[PDB]
DNA sequence: TGTCGTCAGGATTCCAGGCAGTTCG
DNA sequence: CGAACTGCCTGGAATCCTGACGACA
């Protein structure tokens, strides 16, 4: 139960945990010998966010035993607001229900929480055969879909042997981005066969936009199977969100 | 507005649990509230009386002719369907905590009025969501 | 409690069996001619954040005045047709229009039509002070489509001569058949009621089966092979709180599986058409294809019960029948005085003028907004019907048949408040060889006087 | 009718719509073979704006036929709203009667929307009396506005052969703001009479909401006339206001 | 006459990209 | 002699308390 996590400067971790937190309120971060895990469902079963990220990403890095504890999404967000980029975050915690949070500059702070538990069910994902992967660029996702935003909310991804398509329909309103090689917005594809597939973007634009520009992102998603985005965090850690798409046209 | 009357509401029924030890059954308040809710909610939906935004006087026909000739804007119309959908999740949490009968068909009905009236679009190959209302659907469905 | 799973009674041996061929057609069915492409796609394409109904309501009127406009270009008497619009082309010339309404006013020199639609102003001095002064002062004010054929005004498009919208009723006569099909006019059974009278339902029901008593009757059902019924068999949850004494049968599940058993023992030879009703355990709305996936399971397991949808248009051999229920008709009768709930050929008639079900708005039957619409009658049809008028009359109007079934059950709380007598136990079967009866067998001293 | 316009500066022409976006959710643009005269009405009837650019500014100019568009400021400035400089503005067209516009450099962003036919009017240029002309600057407009647009309401121009003056006034405060040689942003002018003249300051804080601040605007009026406002872009292009003179108190 | 939902709306603070000042081969 | 690396600061936008509306008993 007890641990202590020191490391300076945690924005990306800060803007995570906001993000993961507009997504869902109820979620529980285990911490194991190897590091942090999260696994957050959705009230609506629809969407699911995966976070793992081991004990080479912070400086220092203490645990006594692996457990599984939780925090509150809400008091967390009430938390980050005072993070400043060139702070010491020390994340405390005892054997009773006493969460510190340190924070070592021109004024020592300390704010003590309670420790609430969450009691969400674990499952494994099962494999799937996905049948398509591509490596693009954050920025060049998030622009696209931030001008897509507007117009509808359904977008269609299409791939094909080297060719990808990002495209907007709608009745009074239609938009379109080819992507190559050669481009400017990818990185590498890996496609296998001829795939298109139409997906919302609410949850799409919300988590994008909370992913910085620089970031890389690997999608894989196949012909009508739902679509996975993953990312690596300092080369060490990972996160993925994974969400299926309609049956509309 | 919603949050201390439901939160009042649960407190009164969890004293009287507690005074009973954990012995009580369904009640009618419930019912006669939500009835009258579901009669006026579509006689509202087959009268659709709007209003104009600015044109605040002149009542605009439920026949829709584009927008208001005298304000070229908006038309405030009367849903009056979000005051239902709060009110579902307190009578399926009731018949979830207590079993009853001559209601179940009532819940279904309004829950497929909802249902039929926006046509969950979005399905994943790993559903199976927990609910009292299919569990004796599908109970009254094996018994017939 | 009851539960009506004992009546399993053969059918008379003795009467005369006869099988012929039974070629089964239909017209109209929404589950696959309705909500087949075109129901999903009509807008699907919004912002974060809108709305739905404001597009689904003018999806459906723009489509049924483009219905309606095609049928009026199918009839070959009105011409020079332009929109408003085209107010800005012709400039002197009466012009005519088969237009939407704001209001009607009875004046000295026409009637003073105001007219609002999806296009711009019209003001009449529509001709209702002609030939269809009756008509268009029948016709409803709020919400319908009158033609009218006039002058053009001075920037609002004011027209000045007669028209209603008239059905054709020169026709081709249908060719004739060998044998004889039936339409047995029943609606509003509402089984398991306090009311209801099982008795003589039972009594009717094995008299149908074959056990007849007279030899006309004997003759009549010797050769009957379709049996079109109405249906509107039960009442549903959700009407007043007196109702749960009402409720003779503590189940309505049970209910719909006695009346499945019930109709099951008829032989299999004898084709029966069913439908929904206004109590149905579906959408309140209009209209409604059937019931749902459990709430139809022994309809399912009944192989010779076609479930016919409520309204709907059905086709068999060239005659046109139509089983539906009928709400907007309490609206005309409170709009038009002259008429009484005893006047159903009236009602149905004042219905059918408009080749449309209910054109009206804010009355006491939902219509939930759908592009397709569906209530436009394609062909004149050869039987009409209407339900929850507990009142029977028949009525030849043009040589289209329409007639009223009636009830079948006791006076109810409702009907003793409105104080109006009921018309039950009737049983109106009508041969449609030649588009018409048969006959209208009656039992009601087989019940108690309500 | 199928054309090709193809030039750079897609922030200047984002600017320009800004600019002339506020007055009419959609404007008549003649397109001809001399170029684009854009045309508008306030719904007030206040001010009348038009634009001028001739086709030698595009780069690549391909016209089958004049034609005339109804432009709808919702959906030009939704697609309009992220105009880059690094990047190249093209707007094409072809059988049918819809609107693509093309953006290449960066990435390939294709837009296809369906051409509105709404009614327009036409309107004149009538000669009027101009004998006060001055040059301002977009900071020094800026400023002034913003100073009149917290107390003051109605404000009048008094234009003397060596100075400008505006006395603004709203309910009780007395603003003078008065320019000479003294300041760098009017140093060329051309007055030969003291004019006066009335306005007021709503329709004109509605109008500068796409003017730039390193931008050298010139304004024309006399006494008590309709004032006109132009400014010229990429030595071709001109854009004009047309405001009416405010007579009431 | 008590209650409950929706909507817009303008004033507010927070975030991000452009203008400006500054130390590096 | 030019290029990243910040401040900063002001535009753009998300949030929200207030002011309208209708519904039931
Ligand atoms: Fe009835
Ligand atoms: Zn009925």
């Amino acid at each position: 139960m007890p641990f202590e996590v020191v490391f300076d400067g945690a924005k990306e971790f800060a803007d995570l945990i906001a993000t993961a937190s507009n997504l869902i309120d109820e979620a529980a971060f285990k911490f194991t010998e190897e590091g942090i895990s999260m696994r957050a469902m959705d009230p609506s079963r629809v969407v699911l966010i995966d976070l793992n990220l081991p004990e080479s990403i912070f400086s220092k890095y203490e645990v006594e035993e692996p457990e599984t504890i939780g925090i509150n999404m809400d008091q967390f967000k009430k938390i980050l607001k005072r993070g400043k980029a060139k702070d010491t975050l020390i994340l405390r915690k005892g054997d009773e229900n006493f969460l510190e949070i340190t924070f070592e500059g021109t004024a020592k702070r300390t704010f003590r929480l309670p420790l609430i538990d969450v009691e969400e069910l674990e499952l494994e994902l099962p494999e799937l055969p996905f049948t398509a992967k591509v490596v693009l660029l954050g920025e060049v996702l998030k622009e696209g879909i931030k001008d897509a935003s507007l117009v509808s909310d359904a977008i269609k991804f299409i791939a094909k042997e080297n060719e990808f398509t990002m495209k907007a329909e709608g009745e009074t309103n239609e938009v379109e981005i080819r992507l190559t090689l050669e481009d400017e917005g990818l990185l590498d594809l890996e496609v296998e066969e001829e795939t298109k597939s139409a997906y919302g973007i609410r949850y799409l634009s919300d988590m994008v936009k909370g992913i910085g520009k620089a970031d890389e992102v690997i999608l894989r998603f196949g012909n009508e199977m739902p679509l996975q985005m993953e990312y690596m965090i300092r080369d060490e850690g990972r996160l993925t969100f994974l969400l299926a798409p309609r049956v509309e046209e | 507005g919603d949050m201390e009357e439901k939160v009042a509401r649960q407190l009164a029924l969890a004293e009287r649990i507690r005074a009973v030890d954990e012995h009580h059954v369904a009640e009618t308040i419930i019912n006669s509230h939500l009835v009258p809710d579901l009669r006026g909610n579509l006689r509202s939906f087959t009268r659709q009386e709007f209003r104009c935004v600015k044109c605040n006087t002149k009542y605009r026909r439920p026949p829709l002719t584009g927008k208001c000739p005298k304000c070229g804007g908006k038309i405030v119309l009367t849903v009056s369907k979000g005051a239902i959908e709060k009110y579902l999740p307190t009578a399926k949490m009731l018949v979830t905590k207590y079993r009853v009968k001559d209601y179940t068909r009532q819940r279904i009905c309004i829950t497929e009025k909802d249902i039929k009236t926006l046509f969950e679009k979005q399905r994943t190959l790993m559903g199976f969501s927990a609910d009292i209302c299919e569990k004796m659907v599908k109970e009254r469905t094996g018994h017939s | 409690y009851s539960t009506y799973s004992d009546l399993v009674i053969a059918p008379k041996e003795g009467f005369h069996y006869r099988a012929k061929e039974i070629p089964d057609e239909w017209e109209l069915a929404f589950d696959v001619k309705n909500v087949k492409f075109e129901v999903p796609k009509v807008k699907n394409a919004q912002s974060k954040e809108g709305e739905v109904i404001i597009q689904a309501y003018s999806s459906y009127f723009k489509s049924r005045l483009k219905k309606m406009r095609r049928i009026f270009r199918e009839n070959p008497e009105i011409g020079t047709i332009v929109d408003i619009a085209k107010l800005s082309y012709v400039r002197e010339d009466d012009v005519t229009i088969i237009g939407l309404v704001n209001e009607k006013r009875e004046t000295r020199k026409g009637y003073l039509f105001e007219i609002e639609d999806a296009t711009g102003r019209i003001k009449v001095f529509i001709g209702s002070d002609k030939e269809g002064a009756n008509e268009a002062y029948s016709t409803i004010m709020p919400d319908s489509v009158v033609a009218f054929r006039g002058t053009p005004g001075k920037g609002i498009f004011f027209a000045n001569r007669v028209f209603l919208p008239d059905v054709p009723k020169f026709k081709r006569s249908k060719p004739p058949l060998e044998e004889k099909v039936y339409a047995i006019l029943l609606s509003d059974i509402h089984v398991g009621s306090n009311k209801f009278c099982e008795e003589a339902f039972i009594k009717f029901l094995e008299w149908l089966n074959g056990e007849v008593n007279s030899r006309t009757e004997e003759e009549l059902v010797s050769r009957i092979k379709y049996i079109i019924i109405g249906g509107d068999v039960v009442d549903g949850v959700g009407i007043y709180p007196g109702q749960y004494n009402e409720l003779a049968i503590p189940d309505i599940f049970d209910q719909y599986e006695a009346l499945a058993n019930l109709l099951k023992q008829v032989p299999d030879h004898i084709t029966m058409f069913i439908g929904p009703g206004n109590h149905d355990a579906a959408r309140t709305a209009l209209p409604q294809p059937g019931f749902y996936e459990e709430y139809a399971k022994p309809l399912y397991k009944l192989k010779n019960a076609v479930i016919i949808s409520n309204p709907a248009v059905i086709r068999l051999h060239g005659r046109d029948f139509l089983v539906a229920h009928g709400r907007g008709i309490e609206d005309v009768v409170d709009f038009v005085p002259n008429r009484s709930h005893h006047r159903p050929a009236e009602a149905m008639v004042e219905l059918l003028k408009l080749r449309h079900i209910a054109p009206t708005f804010g009355n006491k039957v939902p219509i939930a907004p759908d592009p397709e619409d569906t209530l436009v009658i394609e062909s004149v049809p050869d039987l009409f019907q209407a339900g929850h008028v507990h009142v029977m009359q028949y009525k030849t109007y043009n040589g289209v048949f329409v007639i009223n079934t009636g009830t079948w059950q006791a006076q109810t709380e409702f009907q003793k408040m409105v104080n109006i007598i009921p018309t039950p136990a009737r049983v109106p079967i009508i041969d449609v060889e030649t588009a018409r009866l048969r006959a209208v067998v009656r039992f009601d001293q087989f019940c108690e006087g309500v």
